[PDB]
């Protein structure tokens, strides 16, 4: 089990770590958070009590490092840091957990949750979508926007994302216009899985991920991201039987997880009621289709 | 975006477009079959491409036999439709291209502009006119030449015949659908307009008999009064 150490918590704030979150008062004798499982990505993030414009925070998978918070008062954020010398940073958590200065991440052990909504992300890879290669974490906020966003200004500040364009030459292959547009089977397996993810676990690490920046910080061109690459599953013809399978269990615990009033703003009607309803695999989702129903069936 | 009568000038400027009507594109027949249930049998249909300003029609035959062993007919039809518009342009100098391709129905716009991908620079647009090229097969000779079909084809006609000798663009298009709207309201009573007076040719060369110029200003007028008539007769008024 890891540490999460901060200096201080000089601005009151509401901190959320993974699925969690907890408030901490201005100037409160807050020194951070303990017990984080390893094994995981996380992610801790801020949303300042004065200003609830802009939340953000940081991915960080606490086997690349050891990772501390401190309040930059020039930037006016919870800066996340790596410390380098080991020995100063075992010193300063043990002082900081014997004095009690910390919360326990609250994992009941029943609660597959986190898992369960990270399964395929991997730092690694969040690292290609947020380029920022002198540090081992990755900052977000509500505010970024995606490199297919600025095809439609900051190229360094960017979420690069996998270009999902259903009307591209990429995804249409010459000559199969109809069949292409209608069955996306070819853009799906050979374009995006074959050619450009790989495989189907990098392909839902990247959708996983989407959803989390979606949700953790109301980031939209996220929450367009993971809707493109449902409908791109959604709407091919021909998937492995195993894609499908997981698809059903990610989105499962994605809509579970789902604020129960974010649901307006978060969740596509068109998306959903079109993959759900109309599309290839409408008959596929039973767990996603059950939980939306039961849920939200308001959109649907 | 979308083309209504607040901007009905752009369609005469000098940028070069195209209005593609597809509703003439998948015609059938209903009938019953000896079992008494129901079927459709495919007759010859036609793509309408209209260049607005100079009057030329692009007429693209379908023959029935483009449907044989198809599934979603009325599907395969606006991208087939897309197809065929797509080798126009490309068999157009560039030139010639239209910059923009204004499409009657909005079904159209997805199947165009996943055919034309390759040109980016070339507006896929929609329109909110009701506009009548749906009467464009009660144009006899149009019908004729789709009806005579035996294979795919591509006819070429003006469909103002010589009007720009002496009108605009702009008077020769409200003429068109003038006279095809009327055709689509009451296609006999718009047809015995046009033809009543015997002295009154269609040049072998033309679609519209050779009216004079104050010939013409009476038959608008009388299509203008079939026009109100046929929607009191429907509306009782
Ligand atoms: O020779 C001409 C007229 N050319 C046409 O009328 C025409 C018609 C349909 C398609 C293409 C050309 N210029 O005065």
């Amino acid at each position: 089990m890891n540490t999460v150490p901060f200096t201080s918590a000089p601005i009151e704030v509401t901190i959320g770590i993974d699925q969690y979150s907890f408030n901490v008062k201005e100037n409160q004798p807050f020194h951070g958070i303990k017990d984080i499982p390893i094994g995981h990505v996380h992610v801790i993030h801020f949303q300042h009590a004065d200003n609830s414009s802009m939340r953000y925070g940081y991915w960080f998978d606490c086997r690349m490092g050891n990772f501390y918070i401190q309040y930059d008062p020039k930037d006016g954020l919870y800066k996340m840091m790596e410390e380098r010398d080991g020995a100063k940073f075992e010193n300063i958590v043990h002082n900081f957990k014997e004095r009690q200065m910390m919360v326990s991440y609250p994992k009941i052990d029943e609660d597959d949750t986190w898992y369960n909504l990270t399964e395929f992300v991997q730092m690694d890879k969040i690292r290609k979508i947020v380029r920022k290669d002198e540090n081992q974490f990755s900052y977000v906020d509500s505010s970024m926007t995606t490199v297919q966003e600025n095809e439609l200004s900051d190229p360094a500040h960017s979420l690069n994302y996998t270009v999902i364009n259903f009307k591209s030459r990429e995804a249409i292959r010459p000559g199969h216009e109809m069949e292409d547009f209608l069955d996306k089977s070819y853009y799906l397996n050979t374009v995006m899985l074959q050619g450009i993810f790989k495989n189907s676990s990098n392909y839902f690490g990247e959708l996983q991920f989407a959803f989390l920046n979606a949700m953790f910080f109301g980031n939209y061109g996220s929450s367009l991201q993971w809707h493109a690459m449902i409908e791109l599953i959604c709407s091919s013809a021909t998937v492995p039987k195993h894609m499908l399978d997981k698809l059903d269990e990610i989105l499962y615990y994605q809509i579970k997880t789902l604020p129960e009033q974010y649901s307006d703003i978060l969740l596509n009607e068109r998306v959903w009621n079109i993959c759900l309803y109309s599309s290839f695999q409408k008959n596929s989702l039973h767990n996603t289709e059950k939980i939306m129903e039961n849920k939200y069936p308001e959109l649907l | 975006g979308a083309m209504n009568s607040s901007n009905y000038a752009e369609l005469f400027n000098n940028d070069i477009k195209l209005f593609v009507d597809d509703t003439n594109v998948y015609r059938v027949t209903v009938h019953k079959t000896f079992e008494g249930n129901v079927a459709t049998k495919a007759i010859n249909g036609c793509i309408f491409t209209l260049n607005p300003k100079t009057g030329h029609l692009f007429l693209k035959i379908i023959h029935t036999s483009v449907w044989a062993g198809q599934k979603r007919l009325s599907q395969l039809a606006k991208w087939k439709t897309a197809e065929e518009v797509s080798a126009l342009v490309r068999s157009l100098p560039k030139e010639e291209q239209p910059k923009q391709i204004i499409v009657t129905r909005k079904a159209m716009l997805d199947p165009l502009e996943v055919h034309m991908l390759d040109f980016p620079n070339i507006a896929i647009r929609p329109t909110e006119l009701r506009l009548p090229f749906s009467a464009a097969m009660s144009i006899d000779k149009l019908s004729d030449v789709v009806m005579k079909a035996t294979e795919p084809q591509m006819v070429l006609f003006n469909i103002y015949d010589d009007w720009l000798d002496r009108i605009s663009s702009y008077t020769a298009f409200s003429r068109l659908t003038l006279l095809l709207r009327a055709l689509k309201t009451n296609e006999e009573s718009a047809k015995m307009i046009l033809l009543s007076d015997p002295t009154i040719t269609i040049k072998s060369y033309h679609l519209w008999p050779s009216f004079t110029d104050e010939q013409w200003i009476t038959i608008e007028s009388q299509m203008r009064d079939l026009i109100l008539t046929e929607y009191g007769r429907k509306y009782n008024v």
